[PDB]
């Protein structure tokens, strides 16, 4: 999800761009600024929310050990669903 | 026009000779020496590149910071650069040399050997594997062959 | 066994391609042993194994002349092998990428870049946060 | 035999201290509060000394 | 009493003449410190940064003290009579390369936050 | 008057950082005056401010010929203090590491001096050797020489299938090795005109002066500390103690390339009796918990935040450890305020009191003798200045 | 238990009298060493040829940084500072933030390399395999700048290097 | 469900290793 | 004042001045010791180069990481100008060469390139420009060199009216074309003299004094559009200071008369040289041609610096002249030479 | 209490408290406190006027044979009135065994040289003397041999700072290396890493 800004300088993700009065610009003159464009926030937000017919769910990132440390997840709530504090993975039961 | 080929190819031939006689000065400070050993070692051979150790900093080119260069050593690496003939290098080898590494907050300890000399090439590592040593070895020879010293003399 | 040994040199010189590729190769890397080809990169970089040599000179790589933006026939340094020959000609592993290719993931590169110092692609380190105090800004309008 | 000094005892002119870092410095003495985070009272034992805030400023590459 | 125990002198007249003897071999040595290092100050120079720096201790009246700091006066001409130090560290003393730190409130006050 | 001579930083002897005052008549040397301090970095400093374990990489860096020999003595200092034992797979893995260091330090030392000698070849044959040993370090750590693999509680990692294999390959090949380089040094009447009878310590002012090691047992003192004072598991294997009988250089280059001899055969005892079982302690106050554990179990989890970020604590108190280091006697003096910084580290090292007898040793000889001298010493400085 | 090193006797029969006469003044000694540096002559010398060729290295060997993200491209690091704890140099600088969708992410991941000494013991601490030592080691530089790595920095590297990460800590993580 | 397996020596150990000087005489009278 | 611009820290090398200084001729005799003080107090160094990369590397150590910047730069392209001032609230001029190569003349260097940092300079919005001219610029001079140099000053007041214009007279250093050149005209036996140098009157600055006086110009906001001339505190005859640069090399003085057609003759003979020239018609006419007096214009006391004389520092740059036998001469054992001070 | 727990040596704890007592009934002028660790290691605290005469007697005493002087180095310990606390380490040989020896001083109180007991501590005086401005008596040659130069403070007392108060740079316009007041572009991040609880019961203070 890159994005530039009214100087032309890249934005971040961390949505750091130097001002239009910023001398610290000349430092990418003759160079470039490095920026890396897999954001993570667009990246997860594309992940789909899994169907799940528990009210706890269990998630450690994938790959077992590989992973984060298991967590578990309550899905009590039909208004929202619920997200992995570690891996941003969603979860919810059934509704509709 | 003629003049800018004839002043290209001595530039190319003098660039050559330059990177292909490279001369260090025997001179290393702490565990990354150790390392630079290790290059000149049979497996990796720094002497069939044409790179040779010469004790006298008259008679080399390279200067190899390998390890911690303390406050109390400062002037005397200083001294010993500035005895080296011209053109001469500088490599950084090691965290200490770059930026003072594991010491960079001791009391006697520079903060890297950029603060005393200008430096060609840093190479990271703690220490750096003799592989990466003679990676930027050979990276100060591509710098080397990009000179265009009587290029610009002829432009002037 | 002499006569062996000159017939050895010349199927070296026959394997290479003829005098000019065995000239290529000798001037190019100050070797011309004949290996058998594992594979070759997306980049041009051929992969040669010879289980009979010793350990460390029974794999090797011949860079390709023409990577990203530059010519590499003269100017070739370890940066240019992608990862997965990386870790085959480093030994980190004996499976090849052709027999035994990388996961694939949507945000690796697919196009490898080797050292990129010195050249205008070069990494400038930069603060990534925010300004931390913002300023008062004064009214616009006269006040009086 | 000993000399029988008088005086109280002054050690700035050996301790390589600058100047500026002696009479312009001021510490406090205090034994540290407890951490309203957490119940122990182990880090409340003690006397410290410390020395007053000085500037703090922005480097202008990495920030 | 105090029960004090002495490292060379006893009262402060014997801690003042070993004072005495450190400052004239300094004076004595100042001429050839400014031959050998090829300094480009003049003797005067260095005998009045000598003197500078033993006025710098003038306050001083504890013997032990005093005594301590001919000690490391001795030691200091010592290291630079054998040429241990070089040139930079005798041309620490004179602080060439610092800019001058204004005293005055005014100055300070617009420099920055330092009393 | 005598001539007055700087001999290093920069010279091929003088390893270096060492600045040596030199006073000479002719070539006679007069007196010597080593400065030192080239290399002082503050590490005794600087590990106030770490916790135990932040501490320990520094210990790599102050012999850097070695490494492991003295993460074992800051092991062992810390596991002392702690009351806390390693288990014997960890013991074993460490006096396995520990040999091939002192081949790695011997390797070093013996082909710089004949190097600085004048015998350049020996050193090309020996350093593929270390680079072979290199690979070894590599293999278990990930670092060819500052590994931080010897923490206290055990070691970082259990060894990589198939490393044992070809350490007893190495080993098998090394004694060969040895043979060549004794056959261009040993009976060389060159060599023996430059070493025998140069440098000659009395038994007595080598205990005075507080040497160790070799240069303690070139002079016919009958000491080693794996053998009066063993650590880890030194008391369950054979082998002999070197001795000399004029305590000249010759003799201490034939008591390490013997030592030599004896670490392979320390080394091929250890290969056969590495036993099975964890690697670290199973205290997790104290050592890491599995990587598994900690993402599966609450218990895991708090020990390794809390051990990564604040430290074990060890109890107030102070120890004197030391161990036979390839160069001597390598000391610790501990002392732990009770919190998880280490309150006092003070680094004893052999080459200090080596060195500080380097003007009595070189009393009555020259210049190539000196060189010689400073070669049987063998001083690295990253101790000696730490 | 031990043994002495130089405590023989020579035998004074004339035969090994003649013996030794013979080698003092024919240098048979010397001649043995000469054989020995003409036997190593003949022997295949243990070079590599670099670039082509390279020393072999293990799956725990410890090179350039890199941040790492899950499968779906999601960041692996929370920014639990682990890392930036225990790291022996202090080369690590760590700022953080919720995100715009409240998850617990970095602002600031600075890695300088100029300090670091490459312990390994930032990706030892990390609880969620964000932060390793890649296995590269070829990224020497010409000015000390290009070596102070921002979060961007460490995730391209991430980026380039995962497809190798990823074998070396399948091959060694049942180890850790 | 696997036995352990860890790196340990061969069943019956490793096979002896020379480590003693061999300084051969070779040579004449 | 631009938050990221305001200044902090204690004037050190990790401190922030507030300075973004682009200095333009930065690779040759002043421009080193301006760029060391540049770095000294954390000012970022903005350093435009047309000269092998070689040939800046002493400059690097000058300032703390990320504060010296090097980009390359053409003095006829006004884009290279426009791309290595965008950024600057200082544009410091110091371009200059003593003679005239195949592709740059006086006029090129002295105003053509000068008129062109100003022009751009002054478009980009930078602040404060500081430009270098000689104290003896005159229209009318027999030195093509002062011509130039006062064609120049006009047309940088032209072109930049809040310019701050720096006259210094002869400045004398390390790394001079001064002291150094009277002291490399041994090497013909005996020293040429126009009247034996009896009818010249120098001087001459020394270095640090000129860097510091622009560093100072900088900071003092009364400086914007005056014009400084920067002096010694002494003048002497040419005949007395010459005899005095061979009393501290110790060096024979052989001073003898050369007309000026002959000494013409020699400078153009000299001037054939593909290389750096020994000595050209313009260096013997400025040689020997008197320092203007200019009392009207402030000096460097008006920067609140003190003039260094000569003799306080003389040996720091002769002593590399002496043979082996008179190394070690101290400074006051050379007896000062006479000065005409009014 | 089996496989993680270090073991005990009780001959060894015995042996080294009788050889304590037996040096304490030798030596009443100057011994004030022994005491024998939990590791086995025997510590004898004297006052400062017996450094020579016991090293002397640990040295030559034929039931004692201190033969070697293993390290000498001091404890800086800002609350107490005598700020430093000097340790030798002996090595007796003959009979296998180690000893600690603790005695005290302030800055202005002078220690005797023991380099006529051990030439060894020449060196390790000179490194004291450096690192925290305690002065030797009667040293044959009292100097710096750690810090560089001309340098100001000892560094290993408590309150000298870790980055100290100057650096070193070059500089082109005196042409030499130049010192100059600290200036860090990043400062050292302090941490307080002491947990608020308590840790070791067994070595709780009186609440006072
Ligand atoms: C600004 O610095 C300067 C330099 O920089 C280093 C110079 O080289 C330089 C040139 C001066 C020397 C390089 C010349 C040294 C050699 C002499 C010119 C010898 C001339 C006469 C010889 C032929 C000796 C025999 C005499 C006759 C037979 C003719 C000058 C003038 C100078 O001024
Ligand atoms: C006659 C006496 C006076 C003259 C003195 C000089 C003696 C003759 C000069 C010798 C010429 C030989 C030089 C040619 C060798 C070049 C080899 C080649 O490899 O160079 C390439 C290109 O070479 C250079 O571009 C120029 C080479 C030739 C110079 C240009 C022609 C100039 C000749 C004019 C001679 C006149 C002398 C002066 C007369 C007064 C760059 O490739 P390189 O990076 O290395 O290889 C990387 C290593 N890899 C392959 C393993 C990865
Ligand atoms: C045994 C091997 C050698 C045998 C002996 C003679 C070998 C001759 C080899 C000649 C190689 C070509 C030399 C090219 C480099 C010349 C020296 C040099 O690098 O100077 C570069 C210099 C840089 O000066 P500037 O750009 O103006 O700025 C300086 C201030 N910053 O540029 C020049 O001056 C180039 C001038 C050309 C010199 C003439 C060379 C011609 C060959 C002469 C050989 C003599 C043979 C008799
Ligand atoms: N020195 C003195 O006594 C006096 C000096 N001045 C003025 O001070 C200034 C500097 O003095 P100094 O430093 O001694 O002169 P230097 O020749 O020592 O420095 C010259 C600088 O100008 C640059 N330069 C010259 N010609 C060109 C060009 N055509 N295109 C681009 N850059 C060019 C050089 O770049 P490169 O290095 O690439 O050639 C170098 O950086 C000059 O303007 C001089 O006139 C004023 C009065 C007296
Ligand atoms: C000829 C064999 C190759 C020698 C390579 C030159 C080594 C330069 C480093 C100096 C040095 C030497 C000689 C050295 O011997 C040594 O060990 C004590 C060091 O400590 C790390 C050194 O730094
Ligand atoms: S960078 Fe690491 S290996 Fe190199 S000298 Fe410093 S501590 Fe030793
Ligand atoms: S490898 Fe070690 S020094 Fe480097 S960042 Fe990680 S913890 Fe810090
Ligand atoms: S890299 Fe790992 S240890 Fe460091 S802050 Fe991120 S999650 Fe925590
Ligand atoms: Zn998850």
């Amino acid at each position: 999800g890159v994005r530039t800004s009214p100087t032309g300088e890249k934005v971040t993700h961390t949505g750091q761009a130097y001002d239009d009065g910023d001398y610290r610009r000349v430092r990418f003159s003759d160079r470039q600024k490095e920026v890396n464009e897999n954001f993570a926030i667009d990246l997860i937000a594309e992940q789909p929310v899994s169907e799940v017919g528990s009210r706890v769910i269990s998630c450690d990132g994938g790959g077992g050990a590989l992973g984060h440390p298991r967590v578990y997840i309550n899905l009590d709530k039909e208004t929202k669903t619920g997200t992995c504090g570690y891996c941003g993975l969603q979860f919810r039961q059934p509704h509709h | 026009s003629r003049g800018e080929y004839v002043v290209a190819k001595l530039d190319d031939l003098v660039n050559w000779a330059r990177r292909s006689s490279l001369w260090p000065m025997t001179f290393g400070l702490a565990c990354c020496a150790v390392e630079m050993m290790h290059m000149a070692a049979p497996r990796y051979d720094m002497d069939r590149f044409g790179v040779v150790f010469r004790a006298s900093p008259r008679q080399s080119d390279v200067m190899i910071v390998a390890g911690t260069l303390t406050n109390k050593m400062a002037p005397a690496l200083r001294k010993v650069y500035d005895q080296m003939p011209e053109p001469r290098y500088v490599v950084s080898m090691g965290s200490c040399a770059n930026g003072g590494g594991y010491y960079h907050y001791s009391y006697s300890v520079v903060r890297g050997c950029d603060r005393i000399v200008p430096v060609d090439i840093y190479v990271p590592g703690c220490p750096p594997t003799a592989e990466a040593l003679l990676y930027g070895i050979l990276q100060l020879q591509r710098k080397i062959k990009r000179e265009k010293r009587l290029r610009i003399w002829y432009r002037r | 066994e002499l006569v062996q040994v000159l017939r050895r040199g010349l199927q070296q010189v026959s394997g290479h391609g003829g005098l000019r590729g065995y000239l290529r190769v000798l001037f190019r890397a100050n070797d011309v042993r004949v290996g058998t080809l594992v594979g070759e990169d997306k980049y041009g970089n051929k992969y040669y194994e010879d289980n009979k040599q010793f350990f460390g000179r029974h794999r090797w790589v011949i860079y390709t002349t023409e990577m990203n933006g530059r010519d590499t026939f003269w100017d070739v340094d370890g940066s240019m092998v992608p990862p997965e020959w990386h870790r085959w000609l480093h030994c980190m592993t004996d499976d090849p990428p052709t027999t035994k290719p990388p996961t694939a993931r949507k945000y690796i590169w697919t196009n490898h870049k080797f050292n990129v110092s010195g050249t205008p692609q070069q990494y400038v380190p930069y603060s990534t946060t925010r300004k931390k105090i913002q300023e008062w800004v004064p009214p616009s309008t006269p006040y009086k | 035999q000993l000399i029988a000094v008088d005086e109280k005892l002054d050690i700035t002119t050996l301790t390589g201290v600058p100047e500026e870092h002696i009479k312009t410095r001021k510490v406090r003495i205090f034994v540290p509060a407890r951490n309203n985070m957490q119940s122990g009272v182990n880090n409340t034992k003690k006397w410290k000394m410390e020395f007053d805030t000085r500037e703090r400023w922005e480097n202008p590459l990495m920030g | 009493g105090t029960s004090v125990k002495p490292i060379f002198s006893r009262d402060m007249n014997e801690a003042k003449r070993r004072v005495r003897e450190l400052y004239r071999a300094w004076y004595r040595e100042v001429p050839n410190t400014v031959h050998l290092f090829q300094l480009d100050i003049s003797v005067k120079q260095g005998r009045d940064k000598v003197r500078e720096m033993f006025m710098k201790n003038a306050h001083v009246t504890d013997p032990r003290v005093v005594d301590l700091l001919v000690i490391k006066g001795k030691m200091e001409l010592e290291e630079t009579i054998n040429v241990w130090k070089q040139r930079t560290h005798i041309m620490r003393f004179f602080h060439e390369t610092e800019a001058p730190r204004p005293t005055d409130f005014l100055s300070k006050f617009y420099v920055g936050h330092d009393p | 008057s005598n001539l007055t001579l700087n001999f290093g930083p920069q010279h091929p002897a003088a390893h270096g950082v060492l600045r040596l005052v030199m006073e000479l008549s002719g070539e006679m040397v007069r007196k010597c005056d080593p400065h030192i301090g080239l290399l002082h970095r503050g590490t005794e400093k600087l590990i106030e401010y770490k916790t135990y374990l932040q501490a320990l990489p520094y210990f790599d860096r102050l012999d850097y010929v070695s490494m492991m020999c003295n993460e074992q003595a800051y092991s062992l200092a810390v596991e002392k203090l702690l009351n806390i034992q390693p288990p014997p797979r960890a013991q074993w893995i460490r006096v396995l590491f520990g040999e091939i260091t002192r081949l790695l330090n011997h390797i070093m030392a013996v082909t710089t001096h004949a190097l600085d000698i004048g015998a350049m070849t020996p050193f090309f044959w020996m350093f593929e050797e270390r680079e072979k040993m290199f690979e070894f370090y590599e293999r278990v750590s990930g670092a060819r020489m500052h590994a931080a693999y010897i923490r206290p509680g055990g070691v970082h990692q259990d060894l990589p299938l198939g490393l044992l294999d070809d350490i007893y390959e190495f080993s098998k090949n090394f004694s060969f090795r040895i043979d060549e380089l004794e056959e261009m040094l040993t009976n060389n009447r060159i060599w023996r005109n430059r070493t025998v009878d140069i440098g000659v310590v009395t038994a007595e002012d080598a205990l005075n002066y507080g040497f160790s090691g070799v240069m303690l047992r070139g002079s016919g003192i009958q000491w080693d500390l794996r053998k009066t004072q063993p650590y880890d598991v030194y008391d369950q294997v054979e082998f002999d103690v070197p001795i000399g009988s004029r305590g000249d250089c010759y003799d201490r280059y034939l008591c390490r390339v013997e030592e030599m001899r004896q670490s392979l055969r320390i080394i091929s005892q250890c290969l056969n009796k590495m036993p099975p079982g964890e690697i670290k302690v199973d205290d997790a106050k104290v050592s890491p918990p599995k990587r598994a554990e900690m993402k599966t179990s609450m218990e895991s989890l708090i020990h390794h935040f809390k051990l990564y970020t604040e430290g074990y604590q060890v109890p107030p108190g102070a120890t004197y450890t030391a161990i036979e280091a390839p160069k001597g006697e390598f000391g610790v003096y501990l002392v732990s305020d009770g919190s998880s910084r280490p309150y006092r580290c003070k680094i004893k090292a052999p080459g200090f009191a080596h060195l500080a007898g380097l003007d009595k040793m070189s009393k009555g000889h020259m210049l190539a003798d000196v060189v010689a001298i400073i070669g049987t010493q063998d001083i690295v400085f990253g101790e000696v200045d730490r | 238990t031990y043994k002495f090193v130089n405590m023989r006797e020579p035998s004074m029969d004339m035969k090994s009298v003649t013996d030794r006469a013979a080698q003092t003044l024919l240098w048979t000694e010397l001649v043995r060493g000469l054989g020995m540096t003409l036997s190593y002559l003949f022997r295949e010398p243990a070079t590599i040829n670099y670039p082509f060729e390279k020393g072999p290295l293990s799956p725990r060997f410890r090179g350039e940084h890199a941040l790492r993200r899950y499968p779906s491209g999601e960041e692996r690091c929370i920014a639990c500072k682990l890392c930036e704890a225990v790291c022996p140099a202090q080369a690590i600088t760590i700022e953080a933030e919720p995100r715009a969708d409240g998850s617990r992410r970095t602002t600031r991941y600075d890695i300088d390399m100029t300090k670091c000494i490459y312990c390994g013991f930032c990706q030892e601490a990390c609880p969620v395999d964000a932060i390793v030592e890649g296995p590269n080691f070829e990224f020497s530089t010409e000015t000390h700048e290009e070596l102070l790595y921002n979060k961007e920095k460490l995730l391209n590297n991430g980026d380039k290097w995962e497809a190798e990460i990823a074998a070396n800590i399948q091959a060694d993580y049942l180890y850790r | 469900a696997s036995k352990v397996k860890q790196d340990m020596p061969p069943p019956g150990g490793y096979g002896p290793i020379d480590y003693k000087r061999n300084l051969p005489r070779r040579g004449l009278s | 004042l631009h938050h990221a611009l305001i200044p902090h820290g204690k004037g050190g090398r990790s401190s922030v001045s507030g300075i973004v200084a682009t200095v333009f001729g930065a690779t040759g005799f002043l421009g080193r010791y301006v760029v060391n003080h540049l770095g000294r107090m954390g000012s970022q160094v903005i350093v435009p180069y047309r000269c092998e990369p070689y040939d800046t590397m002493h400059l690097r150590p000058m300032g703390d990481l990320g504060q010296i910047i090097f980009m390359e730069w053409n003095g006829k392209d006004k884009d290279s100008i426009r791309k290595v001032v965008e950024h600057s609230n200082v544009v410091i001029n110091l371009v200059g060469r003593e003679w005239e190569t195949k592709n740059f003349d006086f006029e090129d260097v002295f105003v053509k390139i000068p008129h062109a940092i100003a022009q751009v300079s002054k478009e980009a919005g930078v602040e404060k420009l500081i430009h270098i001219s000689h104290l003896n610029a005159d229209i009318k001079s027999p030195s093509r060199y002062l011509r130039s140099k006062a064609v120049g000053e006009k047309e940088v007041r032209a072109a930049f009216p809040e310019a701050t214009i720096i006259k210094p007279s002869d400045i004398f250093g390390r790394e001079d074309r001064f002291l150094n050149y009277f002291a490399s005209m041994r090497w013909f036996g005996g020293v040429p003299l126009i009247s034996l140098g009896k009818e010249t009157v120098k001087q001459p600055v020394y270095i640090v004094d000129v860097s510091k006086g622009i560093i100072n110009a900088i900071k003092d906001p009364d400086a914007k559009g005056k014009t400084f001339a920067f002096v010694g505190p002494n003048r002497y005859l040419l005949f007395d200071l010459v005899q005095y640069i061979f009393a501290v090399a110790y060096r024979p003085f052989l001073p003898y008369p050369l007309p000026h057609f002959a000494y013409r003759w020699v400078g153009r003979l000299f001037e054939v040289s593909p290389f750096e020239p020994w000595t050209t018609r313009d260096k013997v006419e400025r040689v020997h041609m008197s320092d203007m007096t200019l009392p009207h214009l402030p000096g460097l006391e008006d920067l609140g610096i003190q003039a260094t004389p000569l003799e306080l520092k003389a040996i720091e740059v002769l002593r590399r002249h002496r043979t082996y036998r008179w190394l070690t001469s101290e400074m006051e054992d050379v007896k000062p030479a006479k000065t005409v001070n009014i | 209490t089996r496989p993680t727990i270090r073991p005990r040596n009780d001959v060894v704890h015995k042996q080294l408290s009788a050889f304590g007592q037996y040096v304490a009934e030798i030596l009443p002028k100057y011994v004030q406190q022994v005491q024998v660790s939990c590791f086995n290691e025997l510590e004898i605290f004297i006052h400062p006027d017996g450094v020579i005469p016991v090293l002397t007697f640990l040295r030559d005493h034929t039931n004692a044979q201190f033969k070697s002087l293993a390290d000498l180095t001091a404890v800086d310990v800002p609350t107490r009135q005598n700020r430093f606390e000097i340790v030798y380490n002996l090595l007796s040989l003959r009979f296998n065994s180690r000893i600690r020896v603790k005695t005290y001083t302030d800055e202005l109180t002078p220690i005797e040289s023991s380099v006529t007991v051990y030439k060894a501590a020449n060196w390790y005086e000179r490194e004291i003397w450096d690192m925290f401005g305690v002065f030797f008596a009667n040293h044959p040659d009292l100097r710096r041999i750690l810090t560089d130069y001309g340098f100001e403070g000892h560094p290993f007392r408590k309150d000298f700072p870790l980055s100290g108060y100057v650096e070193l740079r070059y500089d082109d316009e005196v042409k030499r290396v130049v010192a100059e007041p600290v200036e860090l572009a990043q400062e050292f991040r302090k941490f307080d890493l002491n947990s608020p609880w308590e840790a070791f019961p067994a070595y709780r203070q009186p609440p006072e």
